[PDB]
RNA sequence: ACGCGUUAAGCGCGCCGCCUGGGGAGUACGGCCGCAAGGCUGAAACUCAAAGGAAUUGACGGGGGCCCGCACAAGCGGUGGAGCAUGUGGUUUAAUUCGAAGCAACGCGAAGAACCUUACCAGGCCUUGACAUGCUAGGGAACCCGGGUGAAAGCCUGGGGUGCCCCGCGAGGGGAGCCCUAGCACAGGUGCUGCAUGGCCGUCGUCAGCUCGUGCCGUGAGGUGUUGGGUUAAGUCCCGCAACGAGCGCAACCCCCGCCGUUAGUUGCCAGCGGUUCGGCCGGGCACUCUAACGGGACUGCCCGCGAAAGCGGGAGGAAGGAGGGGACGACGUCUGGUCAGCAUGGCCCUUACGGCCUGGGCGACACACGUGCUACAAUGCCCACUACAAAGCGAUGCCACCCGGCAACGGGGAGCUAAUCGCAAAAAGGUGGGCCCAGUUCGGAUUGGGGUCUGCAACCCGACCCCAUGAAGCCGGAAUCGCUAGUAAUCGCGGAUCAGC
RNA sequence: AAAAUGUAAA
RNA sequence: CGCGGGGUGGAGCAGCCUGGUAGCUCGUCGGGCUCAUAACCCGAAGGUCGUCGGUUCAAAUCCGGCCCCCGCAACCA
């Protein structure tokens, strides 16, 4: 869905929705940094280099903006508008103030001479403002859950190493270190992701039973 | 890496085959296969002798292995007892009527295959490679040679970084056919890898 | 697969077609000049060495 | 150090001004000036382990001068486009074994993948092993024959010989050997690391370069020599020179070709004669051709011009002339180049398995991309008939004459040759004759149908070959790109290595 | 007159 | 609520007046150059025209409704 290619080669960023069965169950353990040691394709001379990439896997979550407002959780005030209008502006409660109770957010509108023309506008703005307020909440939740998962730093931020010269891949968490990297690069991840699943499940017994 | 073998380049020019016999076509590939096995036991047993060249001749059926050594005594033994069991093991494996033969090497400091051994042996015994090249190139030069040069490749001194290391005096016109030169290889086995030893001895043109 | 396979080569087979010629020195199966029973590399060395009778550096 | 040197940057004295690591910073604050722009005075925190001066040696330049290479240019033929062959990327798969990566990976390791090869895959298997050196305990005897189940490997299992050594009157006894069933040392690994290595190779480059000794210059790195003028393919020589020499390179010494000669005369050859069954075929002969071993030949020696020399430009005589053509030969080094999978090898790891055997599959997959190739698009062409002229190689586990059968691939018979005897062998472009008529054709030969031959235990995956039929894209190829300077390119066939066959 | 760029470990 | 404009390949705009026919620049994909990337050169793919109806032999094009976007208007008290 997004893919910022870094000239040659990659992907300076790529994002994918992996749909299926047991996806977040198995692909959960990739959240963190991945170190690579190899002679880079970009190398002028013949020096071995260390690099890293960050992976975040957030599960596919449900999401639904509330059915607009519902007048039950709302206080509406009516009153006289301020400024021009003559006879009519003084004897006519044409100003609206709708107070959305669950958030305390308030709009007022004394734009037009019609009270419901203003209630309409004040219901329009209040809508956009509670939506925009929840979107932002849901934003800096997603945007800050990644900050942790993704692991800001690099070269030294966690998880596992892929050494091409020695052919070893190794997970630093379970301290597993099987050096059949060829297959792992071909997607044969299970001889890696299954050890973590068991070791993590041994931290579940010893957790409320130890 | 690109230089030719000095012997291979001077066949029939300043150098003769270390095996001299005819063979039609039907039996060449086992005359030789045996021939090769002959230098097998010979080099293996006569290390102590300092064997410089094996000249295998073949008459009617019968073999005729001549052998050149620095110190001949090792080969012969008390009352010539090793030299007999020698030609014994030979006909025991060849199945063909054999031939003992030994002529010594007059000046051991003029046979590259000898020099190479003595070098590679030294570094097998943790001797300073650099100052031992100049030593060998001295003796070979001081022993009358018209030219001399020794080369050592591999992890010198046990160093992680392998390297070439050589010295030379006099001439070594390797391009010149008219020149006679002696070549000599040796392999220094070590607790830290393997180092190749090469010798060049220029014994004047002709 | 090395010394075990050089041994299959020596064994008289089950069918004549399964014959293959190995090197009589290094043990290579591919590129095998039959005149010597040698491989193309073993050949080259001994040739330079002068331990192969009569054969010399060609030139014309 | 560069340089300065009575116009000091020398040797001295007098006085003023100024500096005290780089960045922060000529910034901030304060003060003084200014219309303003701004100026004078002028910090600190913080941060770095350097900043910097000259000089040396390289490399580099969209710097210079002099040269050079199929580098451009001048030319002929090509790839890129088409169908096929093959190598690679990729994707795919149980596996599509591994390595190679711009030049210098990609018809490369592979100079022979159906099984074998085979390192991968699924599966049935074996555990001191397929191999080496030994050490054990029931300890039988070699080695031929067999049952058995099975896809084989394997696992189970039935008869024998009436062996051998010491020598015992003897009914048996202990030796050795190989095999035997367990056990222990150990074997084994194409498992990793070419960035721990040897060896060998690629490459800059057949480019003319790279250095040492001593001396001399410089505080030193270093310089001088190697530079300079001439000359050369060349650090090739010449002359010059605070340098004098030397080594590895260049050249020569080696092979092949072109000319002549000496030696040699069959299985080669045939010029004059003899026999002619009009055939080197018999007699006969070594002259020529040939074959193959030793020589001769070329030296800028000769002539003109120039030159200080080296030599350069021309001339002649010569088979050949200034290196006659071709090959063999690859400096100090550079690329952390290639290869641990040809072999070697330090360290690391696997141990009823990361070792071993077998059967079958795969390395030949196919939405795609590339490298190298083959065959074409036709008339300077294509088909059929006939008829000529080659060099190099191979072959008594082989090459096959020639009759016979077959449209053929080939098969059956069968002569000769271990071969300058005999054979593969037909050379093909060529020449002569006939046909084709500018057509998607008598161009083209991919695709596929049918029917067969040979090698192999076996051609489904997966072979080459033959016959009938089928008769695709292709009308000369976008951007772009390759080779070659003389017996070269283009074109035409022949042979060989590997190898049952391909 | 053409013609930008080459991160980070020996 | 009123009036005017608009929705066409991933982005940005033509074509509608006058019915038949889909264009431009960019991006993208494949092949070149280059040691490599870009610039540059060659070749290609990509929309079924907001959404429902209707007119017509035929609708991006003409007509009605709806949805989303844009500009204007909303005065006298
Ligand atoms: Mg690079
Ligand atoms: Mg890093
Ligand atoms: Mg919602
Ligand atoms: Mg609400
Ligand atoms: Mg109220
Ligand atoms: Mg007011
Ligand atoms: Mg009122
Ligand atoms: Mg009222
Ligand atoms: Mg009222
Ligand atoms: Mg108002
Ligand atoms: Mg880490
Ligand atoms: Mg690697
Ligand atoms: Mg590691
Ligand atoms: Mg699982
Ligand atoms: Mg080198
Ligand atoms: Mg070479
Ligand atoms: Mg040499
Ligand atoms: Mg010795
Ligand atoms: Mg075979
Ligand atoms: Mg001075
Ligand atoms: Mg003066
Ligand atoms: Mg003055
Ligand atoms: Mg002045
Ligand atoms: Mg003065
Ligand atoms: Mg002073
Ligand atoms: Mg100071
Ligand atoms: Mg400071
Ligand atoms: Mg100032
Ligand atoms: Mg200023
Ligand atoms: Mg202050
Ligand atoms: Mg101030
Ligand atoms: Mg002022
Ligand atoms: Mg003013
Ligand atoms: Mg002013
Ligand atoms: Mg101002
Ligand atoms: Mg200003
Ligand atoms: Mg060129
Ligand atoms: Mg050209
Ligand atoms: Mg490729
Ligand atoms: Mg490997
Ligand atoms: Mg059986
Ligand atoms: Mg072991
Ligand atoms: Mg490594
Ligand atoms: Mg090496
Ligand atoms: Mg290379
Ligand atoms: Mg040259
Ligand atoms: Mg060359
Ligand atoms: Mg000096
Ligand atoms: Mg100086
Ligand atoms: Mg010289
Ligand atoms: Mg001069
Ligand atoms: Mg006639
Ligand atoms: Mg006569
Ligand atoms: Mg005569
Ligand atoms: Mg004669
Ligand atoms: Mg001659
Ligand atoms: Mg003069
Ligand atoms: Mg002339
Ligand atoms: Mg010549
Ligand atoms: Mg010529
Ligand atoms: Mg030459
Ligand atoms: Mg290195
Ligand atoms: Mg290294
Ligand atoms: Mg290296
Ligand atoms: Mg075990
Ligand atoms: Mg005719
Ligand atoms: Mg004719
Ligand atoms: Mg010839
Ligand atoms: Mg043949
Ligand atoms: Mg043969
Ligand atoms: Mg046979
Ligand atoms: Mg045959
Ligand atoms: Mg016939
Ligand atoms: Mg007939
Ligand atoms: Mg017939
Ligand atoms: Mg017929
Ligand atoms: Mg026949
Ligand atoms: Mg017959
Ligand atoms: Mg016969
Ligand atoms: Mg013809
Ligand atoms: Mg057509
Ligand atoms: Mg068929
Ligand atoms: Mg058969
Ligand atoms: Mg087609
Ligand atoms: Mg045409
Ligand atoms: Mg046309
Ligand atoms: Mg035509
Ligand atoms: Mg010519
Ligand atoms: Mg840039
Ligand atoms: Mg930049
Ligand atoms: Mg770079
Ligand atoms: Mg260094
Ligand atoms: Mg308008
Ligand atoms: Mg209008
Ligand atoms: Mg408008
Ligand atoms: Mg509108
Ligand atoms: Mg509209
Ligand atoms: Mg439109
Ligand atoms: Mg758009
Ligand atoms: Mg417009
Ligand atoms: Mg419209
Ligand atoms: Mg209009
Ligand atoms: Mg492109
Ligand atoms: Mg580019
Ligand atoms: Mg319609
Ligand atoms: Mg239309
Ligand atoms: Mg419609
Ligand atoms: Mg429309
Ligand atoms: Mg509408
Ligand atoms: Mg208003
Ligand atoms: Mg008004
Ligand atoms: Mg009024």
């Amino acid at each position: 869905m997004s893919a910022s290619e870094g000239e040659h080669g990659g992907y300076k960023e790529i994002i994918a929705k992996i749909s299926g069965d047991g996806v977040y169950g198995r692909l959960k353990f990739e959240s963190g940094g991945h170190r690579v040691q190899r002679v880079p394709a970009t190398e002028s001379q013949g020096r071995i280099h260390t690099s890293a990439c960050t992976v975040a896997v957030m599960p596919e979550l449900p999401d639904a903006e509330l059915p607009d407002i519902n007048p039950a959780d709302l206080r509406i005030d009516t009153f006289r508008s301020s400024g021009a209008g003559g006879q009519h502006v003084n004897t006519t409660d044409s100003a609206i103030r709708i107070t959305h109770l669950p958030t305390g957010i308030v709009v007022e509108c004394q734009d037009e001479r019609s009270q419901h023309k203003n209630k309409a506008k004040a219901l329009s703005v209040l809508g956009a403002r509670i939506h925009a307020a929840e979107m932002a909440k849901r934003q800096q939740a997603e945007a800050s859950t990644r900050r942790n998962l993704l692991g800001s730093g690099d070269r030294s931020d966690r998880n596992r190493t892929y050494n091409f010269p020695q052919g070893r891949v190794t997970d630093h968490r379970i301290n597993l270190t099987l050096y059949r990297l060829d297959e792992v690069m071909e997607g044969k991840l299970d001889m890696l992701i299954e050890p973590i699943i068991q070791e993590h499940q041994a931290d579940q017994l010893a957790a409320l039973s130890e | 890496g690109n230089k030719i073998h000095p012997i291979g380049f001077r066949l029939g020019i300043t150098r003769d085959w270390e095996s001299r016999w005819y063979a039609g076509k039907k039996q060449y590939r086992h005359l030789l296969l045996e021939d090769q096995r002959i230098r097998g036991l010979l080099e293996k047993e006569l290390y102590s002798a300092g064997l410089a060249r094996v000249d295998i001749e073949r008459a009617a059926d019968n073999v005729a292995v001549t052998v050149h050594v620095a110190k001949p005594g090792v080969v012969i033994g008390r009352g010539g007892e090793r030299i007999r069991v020698l030609r014994e093991e030979l006909a025991k494996l060849t199945g063909k009527n054999v031939a003992l033969n030994v002529q010594e090497v007059q000046n051991p400091n003029l046979s590259a295959p000898l020099v190479a051994q003595r070098v590679a042996e030294q570094i097998e015994r943790r001797f300073a490679v650099r100052r031992a090249i100049k030593q060998a190139v001295q003796r070979v030069m001081e022993s009358g040679a018209k030219g001399a040069k020794v080369i050592v490749s591999g992890r010198i001194g046990g160093a992680e970084q392998a390297r070439t290391e050589w010295a030379a005096q006099g001439r070594v016109p390797l391009h010149t056919l008219r020149a006679n030169i002696d070549y000599g290889f040796a392999l220094a086995r070590t607790t830290y890898g393997v180092l190749g030893v090469k010798a060049y001895i220029f014994l004047g043109e002709v | 697969a090395r010394k075990a396979l050089i041994e299959k080569a020596k064994r008289t087979p089950k069918f004549k077609v399964r014959a293959y010629t190995r090197c009589v020195r290094c043990g290579r199966a591919r590129s095998v000049y039959r005149f010597f029973g040698l491989c193309r590399i073993c050949l080259r060395e001994l040739a330079h060495k002068g331990q192969l009778p009569g054969v010399r550096k060609a030139s014309w």
